[PDB]
């Protein structure tokens, strides 16, 4: 009744009052297109040809308007209708092409086929932020697929395992104005939720960064050219050789890379890579005792994980997710902050495209033997898990003959849960540690893992040495028979096999029971997925709706529709988060080096 | 009452109002069941089992 | 509880009734089990040490002259439910039982599901992997039923070429899935390739499309009935006469023969005509009724059905195939729960090549295998290019499947290296690649989730009769729903010109008489085209105001619910 | 010109404005006879709007998709 | 005695004078009422000896400007 | 449910010699074997004609006019 | 199939998870995502009942 | 006084309004081009007649 | 340079007190390592006033629904589950106002006479931690000869919380007057006066078992941690207002989880600094970074008439002075009635009743006035 | 006939339309259940009785004060389980004893 129609997520206020289904709108699967710059997207023929755009006819553009009425809606580049200055719509079809066209004058509304370079706003389901809506330039394509830059991504929060994304297309002048104003992909490249990067490089990105930036990197004349020309950089000759190879010259990959800088860029710091703080100790100290180090003293002593750039040239170091990565990348936050964004838009175009012509050719791969190991590891693995057994067996007696010594504040059940879990724990980070050791930086799951392009070391751990113990709600596995989880263990049997700790690894093949134990883990992790999510949505509408009225005003304060002042300055001190260096107002110290290198160069 | 008691306490015993005993008895045992699971005497019951 | 398990394994009574025994210090209890509902598992009697099933068992049920039931007959094998099953100690491995030891495990393998048995070398993967690929195994195209052709499904999928996979275990056999299977191997090569697929992306050749690889098959069945009215009033099977009502144009109807019904093996297009029909009118002419293809649909028409129903009213059933290459978008997936679209169709010549001319025919990214710990896709490789190498299937059930190491040797045993990996040379460059790719034969499945039936676009079209707002979904020309969170992040962002341009302007703009006196809803009369407010009066003092036809739905319905709402008007400037 | 929405004022209808803002008075609770047309003083008649295309308001004069519909009591 | 200020909790309150408040007031062009109101039985005002009607202001320690001055009118529970 | 006329890898015809491989494989000859002897050398190839399933004769048994 | 009367909204953490008598009955593996995660389950390939 | 991002989008807007019901473009701008390239093109010429009216 | 003349620039630049400070000690830091010049001094002073001034938030931003996404984004990749259970149901019941939350934790700090040595923490949190006779007991035996309940007590918990027998019997006959308490060896023996019945043992058992003998009320469990060279005790349960005061406890650095127990001790400023706290730690051990401006937004709205308010239909929107606004979030039916009751008015000055009518909100564009000259020619 | 010989059957066919009914996992019938409600303080035996399709939940608890309660359906608030076992039929205290 009355009262159902008004109230519940299909009432009218939130089903067709607050939000409702719109005109001009399309919805396909998106495909990835590293090709096109990350302002643009790929709108495919059909739906280019289905909506439209509706253009006045003014004297700089009648022609075009013209041609596009002459075309019709069957040839792109057509229209479809045709509004007369009177007010009345017209269908367009090829019986009156031609009278519409020869009719056509200055104050008509000719509705044109989508064109390359229009403004259209691209969004992804949930909207969690403001992110997740964006105005692009419309790039046609004839497959019917949509297309967005693998950069952008991570503002979407969207991949490539059928994700679907909606397009849609302003009508009147000023929603275009505004979506090319103020929602342009590049505008919103710095997160205001944490003042970082968003959008950034992924996984191919930081690998062929790695990989070309690398010590011991070096390409060819037709490489370089190659790989120059692929990324659209305005290079017309080559630099000087830095070595040469069998009378042929060649090229360092620090080189290629220092081409995409500003002439007037300087910056220090350590990445993911710096495994050996004493190599970074001395180009620390060679930094701060000049300040403007020789270039030939700092290639002597150059180290892969200290990255040090002396204007626009990457004398040491290589490129991981701390050099362009999201939440991570410094220099991509510099380049931002001290060149704009037009120019942080053009060097993420340029440096995704290189990345990806030298991962390309150079060859990426990942296989079997990634995550083989030698005997030797494998038996100290078995060592370690053989201890940790036995120690989990005198816990267990220890508790059995009264000897435990209970924890303050638990009896002595939770005091030796604890204990076997903290056991556990132990060997399985003993374990990682072994497998860790013989895997190095030749391995390409492991340049994945360490640069941070994609997984985590902990996943070639457990593939290569062990799973480990699975638990459910921080607790061992318990849910099950009467004193067992399985019956295929004895009743009141407290260690560690029977009650979910995987000796085995992905590589060695789980037993059922350890399989069974890893499904029950994995069962435990979709469902708080899967309930958290809920949670998470209705706080986050909770919020949206106590704080929708809040503004800024041209006095700096905050104040409601009625005229409290909530906040006589945002933030206690007027600053935009999006804006802020790191959570603070001004980095002073960063304008500083920059300013005295400015000045002293 | 009389009919609530005959058609709700317990429908499996049955409906005819001479089968009451057989009501008091399965209501005795489930007293004792909750008894001996407060007092200790018994562990909980696996909904889930 | 002893005599009772002894009688029932002796086959003095039923194998239903199930006895477990109940022991402690305070309590001590027996329950007995005969009733419904209770979901059981048979295992291997043991007894001090040597479990009854023996050898001559075995050859008596491989001979034919033993079945299952006679074996549960003897007591060798017994059901257990979960209420017996806490008295028992089961070992899991026939060399693995001792004296303690009073069951023995038939086969480990057998606790996973249909779906999940699919899956090769499930122990080798994570367990959300294995769940995707469970999930993902029913999405499957490929040669479900024999009798696909005469099925009147509303919808279908047919693989031209369905292929056994290389890599199975042996309870897919057994199950039945090797005669009606769902998927193609794949000759996949782990590369990066132009970042066209990074983010789980696939990159498939262009020639093997070209060749028929994954080429599906898509059905549609569409009904008509003839239906009766009261008085004698009925439905006809007519090309309908352009004098009618409703006639959607002279093209439509190019495919119908003189009986109404179309054509088989006609091309149709969206909007086409396949079953023409007029209806008796309401309270004139006939009215069209003419069932027709989906505006976002085409194919060719397969069959067409004449029969009855039930009442004698005669029923046609349209069924319309078109024919699926795979394109950009088409979503595919592996047995692993490695899932994505194809990012790009690339030619055979820009291909890279092996040594031993292999050209894949999927390419994936390598940042993905990794990060999901899915060995047992490395694993399902190297089995399916050593049982294409050696001509025997490579067995991959749980547990008890071919190991790893062996395919290993088996490998460096054919010619190949052991890792799996081959020297390739660039399609473009001509030039070897400076590292060993993995290369392998991976079973590859493609999912109904294709970028055909997925492709929504609406300008305009037909809106709601009660809140003039665009209808739902793509079967009705539907449009897109723009929601709260939209409108929060639009709000967010600062737009207020577009969200007054997509929330009221392109959705459901219209234009209201309002009373300046009272602030009720004035009326216009058309008859004599003056405006008015019925309620006060106020004939001059009358002003047009613009808004959502939502809003005004909610002035009613607030004004049904006794609620007056006064709306005092402001000058725009 | 044009105006807009400066302010909602709330309240509860009185029997007078609700018999004042009717258009007619509804006593018939059936609502379509047998030949489909609508039933004079039931809950579908004309004066309170049109839904059916062929049909046509008598309090407004319009056909159905433009008139907004008319309140009875 | 335990002083309510020396928690770090706690910022530094002071009650203004009325040219202080006028001042203030015509500062911002708000009212009385478009302040954020402090409650009578609050620790702080109950330690100030201040009655409802006047304005608080609070010297809060801003982890982003160092120091923010906030005011509150007390008014009555 | 036909055997493909050429690989789905290189384009190599192999639907000639595909029912004397079913017909070798089911008297109890080595599978390998008979595609070497067949010329089927590349594993793309044997791919095809191992992983094949024959199904028409089960298509056909439906008449659909 | 198998399906379970309790609502897929709520959470219901101790009846989704896998349970130790789910061996041989029910799948492991083969569980919907979402609010269907851990309510509907499938048969075990051994599993009589 | 410099413009802010919303000033500047309301700013364009108006006068790409504006030059399509009329208001000719005040500088010489490339044929085929959108009204709303028109005001971006007079924004960057800093030729645009439109203020901002500011409290005080 | 001299050291004075930098101070002079500084303080002659516009700049913050807090900028101006920083800025003063790294031009004094970084003087003596590369001997700035004067002119050197003023670019960088100069950068720092441009950086700021670019660093400023535009006029018109939507600050409160940025907020909201910046904090609900963050919680859709959280976790859910001694014993302070943070995640998604912690930053939910901070948000929510929570009057008891769950499982509270009271961070107690000493004085100079605590700090430096164990027994004395010891025995400041086993004067803070409260002990009753429900837990001392080792088993529970109803006695019918004596027709009154007998308690027995181990020696090592006994001994443990800092009380011995006399105090214990002391405890119990001063508190319970209606029966006496008699104790030999390490046993309690309590003798009626006037109950005969046995339905009246019961009642008079369960009182006397959770009687508190010392401590605070609602504290139950103590742990002491050592961090930087000091001891801090946390406690399971919140009584502030008690353990505030309480010998040899600071209380300037003593903090509870109840932000209501903090509003009704320390005030409502303390209370927003608390959520303000509460809310980053979360986010901190969460692993997600979230700026502290949205953070104390939230709390300034959630504190704004002097009260802590949820952020739900009993809090800052149920004070909403929009009708539609209201009625648009969680209660349609109730609100909507209660303006028509009242004859509310609703003057649309919001941004949601803007939305649902079709007119511009007053945030972004929204709030840009335009003025053009009409002699306008090329 | 029509049918593909590896059809596995096992569902209806309602209008031309396929359907298969889903297996419910429901509890024991007439079996009784003891659960501790740590929230509440309290211990509750439910049972779920079986009659001809007809399901009644028969809940007996125990509060904080040690009395037990009957939870009957069509009765709107709980009721003492001595009145109960009074009411079905024994009078003396010896029998609800025994
Ligand atoms: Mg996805
Ligand atoms: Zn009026
Ligand atoms: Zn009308
Ligand atoms: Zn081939």
């Amino acid at each position: 009744t009355l009262a159902q129609r008004l109230k519940g997520k299909e009432g009218r206020f939130r089903g067709n009052l607050s939000g409702k289904r719109v005109n001009f709108s399309a919805r396909t699967v998106i495909s990835p297109d590293p090709m096109i710059s990350i302002n643009e997207v790929g709108v495919p023929l059909a739906v280019a040809m289905e909506l439209t755009v509706p253009e006045k006819v003014t004297e700089f553009n009648y022609e075009k308007l013209k041609q596009r009425v002459l075309n019709g809606p069957e040839k792109y580049p057509g229209a479809n209708y045709v509004i007369d200055p009177e007010g009345r719509r017209i269908r367009l079809m090829e019986s009156n092409r031609e009278l519409i066209a020869e009719k056509l004058d200055i104050g008509w509304t000719v509705e044109r086929h989508l064109e390359d370079g229009d403004v259209v706003l691209f969004n992804r389901q949930p909207s969690l932020h403001r992110m997740s809506i964006m105005a692009h330039r419309v790039r046609v394509m004839p497959y019917r697929t949509f297309r967005l830059n693998l950069p952008v991504c991570p503002p979407y929060n969207a991949d490539f395992d059928g994700d679907e994304m909606n397009l849609h297309v302003p009508q009147t002048e000023e929603a275009q104005a505004e979506a090319k104003i103020l929602m342009e992909v590049q505008n919103h490249i710095i997160s205001p939720r944490y003042g970082g990067p968003l959008i950034a490089g992924i996984q191919d990105h930081i690998s062929g960064g790695y990989l070309l930036t690398r010590e011991g990197a070096y390409f060819t004349r037709y490489e370089v050219e190659q790989m120059l020309m692929f990324a659209g950089m305005d290079v017309n000759e080559l630099p000087e050789p830095d070595k040469y190879e069998n009378g042929e010259p060649l090229w360092s990959g620090k080189t290629i890379f220092s081409l995409l800088l500003p002439d007037d860029l300087t910056i220090w710091y350590r990445n993911k890579l710096c495994d050996e703080p004493e190599r970074c100790e001395a180009l620390e100290k060679l930094i701060e005792e000049k300040l403007i180090p020789d270039p030939e003293e700092v290639r002597k002593l150059a180290y892969d994980g200290f990255v040090y750039i002396q204007n626009g040239k990457l004398l040491s170091g290589a490129v991981d997710k701390k050099a362009y990565g999201r939440e991570d990348g410094k220099l991509l936050d510099i380049i931002v902050r001290e060149y704009g964004v037009e120019r942080a838009r053009q060097f993420l175009d340029q440096v995704t495209k290189l990345t990806i012509w030298v991962i390309t050719h150079k060859g990426f791969t990942t296989a079997i033997d990634d995550e083989d190991l030698p005997q030797e590891a494998i038996d100290r693995i078995h060592e370690i898990i053989r201890e940790a057994e036995e120690k989990v067996q005198r816990l267990i007696e220890a508790y059995k003959r009264g000897e435990l010594e209970p924890l303050p504040g638990k009896t002595l059940e939770e005091t030796l849960e604890s204990k076997i879990m903290a056991v556990l724990a132990e060997a399985r980070d003993n374990a990682g540690k072994v497998a860790e050791r013989y895997l190095g930086m030749n391995n390409h799951a492991v340049i994945m893992a360490k640069t941070g392009a994609r997984g985590k070391i902990l996943n070639i751990t457990q593939m290569a040495a062990m799973l480990g113990q699975q638990s459910i709600r921080g607790k061992r596995l318990y849910r099950g028979y009467r004193g067992r989880v399985l019956t295929h263990f004895k009743p009141g049997d407290l260690g560690a096999r029977a009650r979910g700790f995987v000796t085995n690894s992905y590589k060695s093949g789980l037993t059922p029971q350890e399989y069974f134990f890893h499904a029950m883990g994995g069962r435990e992790g979709l469902v708080d997925t899967a309930v958290r999510t809920a949670q998470s949505g209705y706080m986050q509408r909770r919020l949206i709706n106590a704080l929708q009225d809040l503004k800024v005003d041209y006095d700096g304060t905050v104040r409601d529709p009625t005229g409290i002042i909530v906040q006589f300055k945002y933030g206690e001190d007027g600053v935009d988060p999006m804006k802020s260096w790191q959570g603070k107002t001004v980095d002073v110290d960063r304008v500083i080096v920059r300013t005295l290198l400015k000045m002293r160069g | 009452a009389e009919h609530i008691i005959d058609n709700n306490l317990l429908p499996h015993m049955g409906v005819d109002p001479e089968n009451r005993r057989a009501k008091a008895y399965y209501l005795g045992m489930m007293a004792l069941k909750v008894l001996e699971l407060s007092l200790g005497l018994r562990g909980e019951d696996d909904k889930d089992h | 509880v002893e005599r009772i398990r002894a009688d029932r394994r002796a086959g003095k009574i039923s194998d239903v009734i199930n006895v477990a025994l109940y022991e402690d210090e305070e309590v001590k209890e027996v329950y007995i089990n005969s009733d419904d509902g209770r979901v059981r598992r048979p295992l291997i009697v043991v007894e001090n040490g040597k479990p009854k099933l023996t050898r001559e068992h075995v050859e008596g049920i491989k001979n034919g002259t033993l079945t299952w039931s006679d074996l549960i007959r003897m007591g060798v094998i017994e059901y257990l439910d979960a209420e017996e099953e806490e008295n028992a100690y089961v070992a899991t491995w026939p060399w693995e039982v001792t004296e303690e030891h009073t069951h023995l495990e038939l086969m480990p393998a057998a606790i996973l599901g249909i779906p999940a048995s699919l899956v090769p070398y499930p122990e080798h993967n994570a367990a959300p992997r294995n769940t995707y690929g469970a999930g993902m195994a029913k999405q499957s195209l490929g040669l479900g039923w024999a009798n696909f052709r005469i099925r009147v499904d509303t919808r279908g999928h047919l693989m031209h070429y369905p292929q056994v996979p290389l890599v199975n275990s042996r309870i897919m056999k057994a199950v039945g899935f090797e005669d009606r299977p769902a998927g193609q191997n794949f000759v996949v090569a782990v590369l990066s390739y132009h970042g066209y697929n990074m983010e789980d992306a696939v990159i498939i050749n262009k020639a093997s499309i070209e060749r028929g690889l994954a080429r599906s098959t898509f059905f549609r069945t569409y009904e008509a009935e003839e239906k009766r009215y009261l008085g004698g009033q009925k439905d006809n099977f007519e090309v309908p006469s352009p004098n009618i009502q409703g006639y959607l144009g002279e093209k439509y109807y190019r495919h119908l023969d003189e009986d109404g019904l179309i054509f088989p093996e006609s091309k149709v297009e969206g909007k086409d005509v396949l079953v023409g029909r007029t209806s008796p009118p309401r309270f004139q002419g006939r009215r069209e009724t003419s069932v027709t293809v989906r505006p976002s649909e085409k194919g060719v028409v397969d069959k067409v059905i004449v029969t009855e129903t039930g009442d004698g009213t005669k029923l046609v059933k349209v069924t319309v195939r078109d024919l699926r290459i795979p394109e950009l978008g088409d979503k595919f997936a592996s047995r692993h729960g490695q899932k994505g679209v194809i990012g790009l169709i690339v030619p055979q010549e820009d291909m890279p090549w092996t040594e031993s001319g292999i050209v894949p025919d999927l390419i994936v990214n390598p940042h993905g295998i990794p990060s999901r710990m899915t060995v047992g896709q490395l694993i399902e490789a190297i089995g399916g290019k050593v049982a294409s190498l050696t001509g025997r299937r490579v067995d991959g059930t749980a547990f008890i499947g071919e190991p790893e190491e062996k395919l290993r040797k088996e490998l460096e045993e054919l010619g190949f290296k052991h890792s799996g990996r081959e020297i390739m040379y660039d399609g473009i460059t001509g030039r070897r690649l400076e590292a060993d790719i993995f290369i392998g034969v991976i079973y590859y499945q493609r999912l109904h989730h294709m970028v055909a039936d997925k492709m929504h676009a609406r300008s305009r079209g037909p809106v709601q009769v009660l809140t003039k707002q665009p209808t739902e979904g793509r079967a009705r020309e539907g449009g897109l729903r723009f929601g709260e969170m939209e409108r929060d992040v639009l709000i967010g962002h600062g737009a207020a010109m577009l969200l007054i341009e997509r929330l009221l302007e392109e959705s459901d703009k219209t234009e209201v008489w309002v009373c300046e006196s009272c602030g009720h809803l004035a009326l216009e009369d058309k008859r004599r085209g003056k405006v008015y407010c019925p309620v006060c009066g106020e004939d001059e003092r009358i002003s047009k105001v613009e808004m959502s036809y939502a809003f005004k739905l909610l002035l009613d319905e607030l004004k049904a619910m006794v609620i007056r709402p006064s709306l005092r008007l402001k000058d725009r400037v | 010109m044009k105006k807009v929405i400066g302010s909602i004022e709330f309240g509860i209808l009185s029997p007078q404005e609700i018999r004042k803002m009717s258009a007619a008075e509804i006593t018939v609770p059936d609502t379509y006879d047998d030949d489909g047309y609508p039933i004079e003083g039931g809950l579908m008649d004309k004066r309170l709007g049109v839904i059916d295309p062929g049909l046509r308001c008598e309090t407004c004069g319009a056909r159905a998709g433009e008139c907004p519909g008319h309140f009875g009591h | 005695e335990f002083n309510i200020f020396d928690h770090v909790l706690v910022p530094e309150h002071r009650i203004l004078s009325e040219e202080e408040k006028e001042e203030l007031l015509k500062k911002y062009r708000i009212r009385i009422s478009q302040l954020p109101q402090i409650k009578a039985s609050d620790p702080a005002v109950v330690a100030l000896g201040a009655k409802p009607g006047d304005v608080i202001e609070i010297k809060r320690k801003s982890p982003t400007a160092g120091y923010y001055y906030y005011y509150r009118l007390v008014v009555e529970d | 449910m036909i055997v493909p006329v050429r690989c789905f890898t290189c384009g190599k015809v192999l639907a000639d010699k595909y029912y004397e491989f079913k017909k070798r494989v089911e008297a109890g000859e080595d599978p390998g074997k008979v595609l070497d002897d067949l010329g089927v050398e590349r594993y793309c190839c044997r791919r095809t004609l191992l992983s094949h399933v024959e199904l028409i004769d089960q298509v056909m048994v439906y008449k659909v006019y | 199939r198998v399906t379970s009367p309790l609502s897929r909204d709520q959470p219901h953490f101790e009846a989704r998870d896998l349970h130790g008598t789910h061996w041989g009955r029910i799948c492991p593996t083969e569980t919907p995502e979402g609010p269907n995660c851990g309510l509907v389950k499938n048969l075990a390939l051994m599993s009589q009942i | 006084f410099r413009y802010t991002r919303f000033e500047k989008a309301r700013i364009i807007g108006a006068r790409a309004l504006q030059i399509a019901m009329g208001a000719p473009v005040l500088i010489d701008v490339p044929e085929g081009i959108t009204p709303l390239q028109a005001a971006l093109l007079e924004f960057e010429k800093g030729v645009i007649p439109i203020t901002v009216i500011r409290p005080s | 340079v001299a050291e004075k003349t930098i101070k002079s620039m500084v303080s002659k630049a516009e700049l913050p007190d807090n900028i101006k400070e920083e800025l003063y000690a790294k031009l004094i830091e970084y003087n003596e390592k590369y001997k700035l010049k004067k002119d050197e001094i003023q670019a960088i002073i100069d950068e720092t006033v441009r950086e700021y001034q670019k660093a400023l938030i535009e006029p018109g931003e939507a600050v409160g629904t940025v907020a909201a996404q910046s904090i609900g984004e963050p919680s859709t990749q959280m976790t859910l589950n001694i014993n302070v259970t943070l995640g998604l149901p912690r930053i939910i019941e901070i948000v929510d106002a929570r009057k008891n939350p769950s499982t509270p934790i009271m961070t107690v700090y000493l004085d100079e006479e605590h700090r430096y040595d164990r027994d004395k923490a010891l025995e400041v949190a086993r004067r803070i931690e409260g002990t009753t006779l429900e837990n001392l007991a080792r088993e529970e035996t109803i006695d019918i000869l004596n027709m009154e309940y007998v308690v027995e007590i181990d020696p090592e918990r006994l001994e443990k919380a800092g009380l011995d027998m006399e105090k214990v019997v002391r405890k119990l006959t001063g508190s319970f007057k209606s029966a006496e308490f008699e104790a030999e060896g390490y046993t309690l023996v309590v003798r009626p006066k006037k109950v005969t019945k046995l339905s009246d043992l019961r009642k008079i058992a369960e009182k006397v078992k959770k009687h508190r003998l010392k401590g605070l009320s609602g504290v139950g469990k103590t742990i002491i941690r050592k961090e930087g060279d000091e001891y801090v005790i946390y406690t399971e349960g919140s009584n502030f207002k008690q353990v505030l005061k309480v010998p040899g406890v600071d209380p300037t650095r003593t903090r509870t989880n109840n932000i209501w127990e903090i509003a009704e001790v320390l005030g409502i400023e303390a209370a927003r600094n608390a959520i303000i706290d509460e809310i980053v730690s979360t986010m901190r051990e969460q692993g997600l970074e979230v700026d502290v401006r949205h953070i104390m937004l939230v709390a300034d709205m959630m504190t704004l008439d002097g009260v802590i308010r949820p952020i739900g239909r009993h809090g800052i929107v149920g004070e909403k002075a929009s009708v539609l606004a209201r009625a648009a979030f969680e209660i349609t039916t109730q609100h909507l009635f209660a303006a028509a009751e009242r004859g509310e008015v609703d003057p649309l000055n919001g941004v949601v009743e803007n939305v649902l009518i079709g007119q511009p909100v007053p945030v972004g564009t929204g709030i840009v006035k335009l003025a053009m000259s009409l002699p306008l020619r090329p | 006939l029509g049918e593909d010989p590896k059809d596995p059957g096992g569902y209806f066919i309602i209008n031309g339309s396929e359907r298969v009914i889903v297996s419910i996992e429901d509890l024991a019938p007439n079996k009784t259940l003891v659960e501790r409600d740590e929230r509440q303080n309290k211990v509750v035996a439910k049972v779920f009785s079986y009659r001809h399709g007809y399901r009644a939940l028969i809940t007996v608890e125990r509060k904080k004060d040690g009395i037990l309660y009957v939870t009957i359906p069509n009765v709107p608030k709980p009721v003492k389980f001595v009145y109960v076992m009074r009411a079905l039929g024994l009078l003396t205290d010896k029998e609800i004893v025994e």
